[PDB]
């Protein structure tokens, strides 16, 4: 990215981080 | 097991069934400061608005196709919540939904109690948008028209990606789904937007020997960690 | 607790008579039984990428959005608000969402049916709340404020990102509520997910062009965002904005039947 | 005065790139993020959820009812219930699913399914079911004494309203390819017993079936979706 | 001979853009700056006012 | 053992009666007695590079796998199922291998014969597992999840990486075995080392032309790997799916006799 | 607003070039070498043999 | 910038130094 | 390679790591 804007930036393919449990156990 | 839920001067006994919904993994709190819009320090009743507002007992008969209330379309008149809801231009409030439905041991039956969350609701056959006397509902609460598919086109065979419990009248009897504040935005307006709705659907319809059986379910509301701006009047 | 997921999970493998204990579906749980403890397995290490089902690469192809031809000699032009309820493809792949937080980018591209001419065009970005031109040669293409862009048809195509523009933090796919305040306003519209409206003319003074303009407007939707998923849906659509369903007359994907039928359970 | 060259492919458009392109509005203040409860990072964690099976999706079965297979007293020992056969590219029991829905924008996938069973009779009623897992390969099997062997579960009514079932991942290759095959696996369940209901609870109890996929499972080579595409109501209203 | 290569959205004129561009006046020395009173720096420094 | 060979190897020098011992071929053994040992020899430090020789060399070249010129006014287009089994002179380069692992790279290549028209081009790459389009403007050219790539004819020509696609870990490229599990299923075929299917078609609607589009499509496959080896193929081919085998009438590369005759082996 | 400049030779496929093309097919996870005996990896080991 | 000169460069959006208090409290 | 994906980057022109051996000699 050469712009000054960061929305104007590559898209990012790095959010990795699942959370799986929130769906299939969302209990107490 | 049991059990007897005291919130506010409302109490409701119930069953201890295992593994309250906590929707989405999280228990409903404040608006942080740092997610803050309004400026001006909201009102936070907790007592007056966190009770047991309990709806009519609904009869589920052998045919029925479901029952839908939209929160807090539901109390939008009903005890201090609504003179809040008519006092006030914005709310924010998580809920706590328990419904009790009550059977014998003879009874056969299964119900979906699933709360979606912005459920745009669709109107069959028909180009024309739903209206808006078709939409709110009140205490009363609509019924399903087709529910298999959750009345929008959608499947209620993968409707158990929302937060939903299950009334199997063999196992339990109640179900218990906590609400944390789902919007885009911090607060929102409470006669213009519906967040969530409560879906009740008999996946498999009741049934015993004698064939005029009737079952109600009891549906129970809390408003969680009420937040109100704007205060009119 | 949430956790760094690179590749598919690892099989770890299993051991005789055992007695496993209980079972509740009833509370809302998927069962997590292992594949380990219900039945015989063993050492696996997988290396299968979770990469190309993240919500980034599901929704970031430059989806055609929009495909409006018009005549030179709107007349002379075209506006167009931007949705991506346009087309069924990509809807249903956002129908897959309850809310949605997007930079989208827009992707202009140009074409001329029937010497070919050059010409050079301009795709004015007009956000809502602004004028959008009601003429070709109105004086709001020369408004200064709105990101306007000059392209020729002889380059690579124009090319701009647009921000996330909503004033909630994500724009509400569906909206279970009413536009504005009065009880005409229309249902399931937010007024505050608006993008904008994207108009497109060409610059030139009026030539004897017997020649036809496609344009096509492409939308590859970035820094993406999502939150509480829904059931894909399953009927054919009835409008862009309600979602009415009518069903198809026989299966699959009719309102009685959403799977197309065999002869029997047990055949 | 940089000397550079085009390469070929140069003023294309690929409309899967990823480049960093001018943005419109310069300086441009966003809506600052807020934390909306359950954001999906991730499209298996959708995949890993259960959701039913339409298990009879037959002719004579209208709506609600295509979900619910009954057993009522008149099916007596030994008789198949169902078969659900684990094609899901195949367009049966599983495609309305979350695993069924969300793997057909994917021409390839891995990984383990399981299915649960969940029994909705009575709470006095009780009696026996087989469920026997064929693996890939191996045909429906007709008998009892035939889903005695394979995989099979026996599970009773009265002791037990649900029964976990896994579908294991069995192939010679890392992927499974979707047509545009040939017995993915299947689960079939036989009356081990009869149906026993007292005289008051009803003689016709009713079964629904579920599929999620495990943690194993994995997706790759997006194509489009089968299901959707094309009248559409005020489409060139967007224009005038 | 560096390897490049024309993006998509090569060539346009985008009436926001922000990039340097060639001097007309080469060495120009500008006429310096002088302080003069009550510089706006931010126009919610306007809005403030009654 | 393994060993880095940047050159071709060093020649040691070599020494009187000496009486070297014995020989065996029939284990399947390739005799290494050295150059040093059988004969007389000298110092030579061997400066020749094999890396011409490599198997990235050998068929990192963009060879032309197809030519097909379509009329516009399949028809109107063409869509091209990706083998590299369309001329013989790649194939027989690449059945000197049993398993081939490569990312392919696909360079279409665009000319118009018969004021010659400038065009745009799509060239949608639609793997097996998908629809491809029948007519020349179906809905299938806007999917938007195929990776579509839009190019026109003035420019240079259009250059996309296609991955390794396989669902194994290397392409068969022979097969001893039927595809899929009924016995009508042909000889030959594996359903897994398919790519995928590259169509193009000229975006532009219908022109009064009188022109014809010649397009060439290239593969200059890459990151390859090779497994077993083979020999060489020296029969004409009889087509492009089964390995069927003719002959010509006369020597060489005949089915009685490869290899052209002479007067006899001892003149 | 890098100063650059077309070499000749901009522009042409050269069909043995060797350059780092666009990818098709975006974070495709490809399927996972698996060891395979007898790998060539110089065609002088085919060569090499009776 | 790759203009000898300065004027030449792209604008400089850094210059978020306010002083409100210059037009709404200009007394002593 | 300016390329995200890994594949879509030049040619890899150094496996200068022979084995004849195992061609003429597979034997034990």
């Amino acid at each position: 990215n050469f712009y000054k804007d960061s929305y104007a930036a590559s898209a990012s393919k790095q959010d990795f981080s699942q959370d799986p449990s929130k769906f299939t156990e969302p209990v107490v | 097991r049991v059990l007897q839920l005291k919130l506010g001067n409302s109490a409701i006994v119930t069953q201890e069934a295992a593994n309250y919904c906590c929707a989405y993994g999280e228990w409903p709190n404040y608006l942080p400061d740092h997610e803050a819009v309004a400026i001006d320090k909201p009102t936070q009743p907790e007592t007056a608005t966190d009770r047991f507002y309990t709806l009519k007992s609904v009869k589920w008969e052998t045919g029925s196709t479901g029952w839908w209330w939209k929160l807090p379309d539901a109390l939008n008149n009903i005890g201090m919540f609504g003179q809040n809801v008519q006092h006030h231009y914005l709310y924010r409030s998580g809920f706590l939904i328990h419904v009790q439905c009550n059977a014998t041991k003879f009874h056969q039956g299964a119900l979906l109690v699933v709360a979606i969350p912005e459920h745009q609701r669709g109107a069959h056959n028909t180009n024309t948008s739903p209206g808006f006397d078709d939409i709110m509902k009140g205490e009363e609460g609509g019924t399903f028209n087709h529910p298999y598919v959750l009345d929008d086109g959608t499947s209620l065979a993968c409707a158990t990606i929302f937060p939903h419990q299950w009334i199997n009248l063999r196992t339990n009897n109640s179900a218990t789904i906590v609400l944390p504040w789902m919007n885009a935005a911090p607060m929102d307006f409470p006669l213009r937007h519906n967040q969530w709705t409560l879906a009740i659907i008999p996946v498999v319809p009741l049934g015993t020997r004698t064939t005029s059986s009737m079952v109600p379910i009891t549906v129970s509301i809390a408003p969680m960690c009420c937040e109100f701006n704007g205060l009119r009047h | 607790i949430e956790s760094i997921i690179k590749t598919a999970t690892d099989t770890v493998k299993s051991e005789l008579g055992v007695v496993p204990s209980l079972n509740a579906v009833e509370t809302g749980a998927t069962s997590n039984t292992e594949p380990e403890e219900a039945i015989q397995t063993r050492t696996v290490i997988n290396q299968h990428g979770v990469s190309e089902t993240l919500v980034e690469n599901f929704l970031s192809r430059a989806a055609l959005v929009s495909k409006r031809s018009f005549e030179y000699k709107d007349k002379n032009f075209f506006k167009w608000t931007i949705n991506t309820r346009s087309f069924v493809q990509l809807r249903r792949k956002l129908e897959l969402f309850t809310y949605l937080r997007f930079d989208a980018e827009i992707t202009i591209l140009t074409t001329v049916a029937v010497g070919l001419p050059d010409l050079t065009l301009q795709a004015m970005f007009v956000p809502t709340g602004a004028l959008t031109p009601e003429k070709q040669d109105s004086f709001h293409w020369q408004s200064g404020s709105n990101a306007s862009v000059f392209f020729k048809i002889s380059d690579p195509p124009a090319r701009i990102t647009i921000p996330f523009m909503c004033i909630n933090s994500a724009y509400s796919v569906f909206y279970d509520g009413f536009a504005g305040f009065e009880k005409n306003g229309l249902y399931g519209i937010n007024p505050a997910d608006t993008i904008g409206n994207l108009c497109v003319r060409i610059v030139n003074e009026h030539q004897p062009v017997g020649f036809t303009v496609t344009v096509r407007v492409y939308m590859k939707p970035k820094h993406i965002k999502a939150w509480a998923p829904r059931p894909p849906r399953t009927l054919p659509y009835m409008s862009i904005a309600n979602a009415n369903y009518k069903g198809k007359e026989r299966a699959p994907n009719a309102l009685s039947a959403i799977i197309g039928n065999r002869d029997s359970v047990k055949t | 005065g940089v000397p550079t060259y085009l390469l070929p492919g140069s003023g294309q458009f690929l409309t899967t790139d990823d480049h960093s392109s001018a943005p419109a509005l310069p300086c441009f203040n966003p809506t600052p993020e807020m934390h909306i409860p359950g954001q999906v990072r991730n499209m298996l964690e959708v995949v890993q959820v259960e959701s039913m099976m339409e298990i009879n999706n037959t002719e004579s079965a209208v709506g609600m009812e295509r979900l619910k297979v009954d057993i009522s007293a008149l099916t007596d020992v030994d008789q198949l219930l169902f078969n659900i056969p684990l094609d899901i590219q195949l367009d049966g029991p599983l495609r309305n699913t979350l695993v069924g829905n969300i793997s057909r924008y994917y021409t390839h996938w891995s990984g383990s399914l399981e299915m649960t069973f969940m029994f909705c009779g009575s709470f006095m009623a009780a009696g026996k079911l087989i469920l026997c897992y064929t693996p890939p390969g191996g045909s429906c099997p007709t008998t009892r004494e035939t889903a005695m062997l394979g995989t099979h579960i026996v599970w009773d009514f009265g002791l037990q309203s649900s029964v976990t079932l896994i579908i294991p991942w069995i192939s010679g290759s890392h992927y499974r390819m979707f047509n545009n095959n040939a017995n993915v696996g299947y689960v079939t369940c036989f009356m081990q017993t009869n149906l026993i209901v007292p005289s008051e609870s009803s003689d016709t109890c009713s079964l629904i079936g579920f599929i999620a996929a495990k943690d194993d499972f994995s997706l790759r080579l997006m194509r489009d979706s089968p299901d959707i595409g094309q009248h559409l109501h005020a489409a060139e209203a967007a224009y005038q």
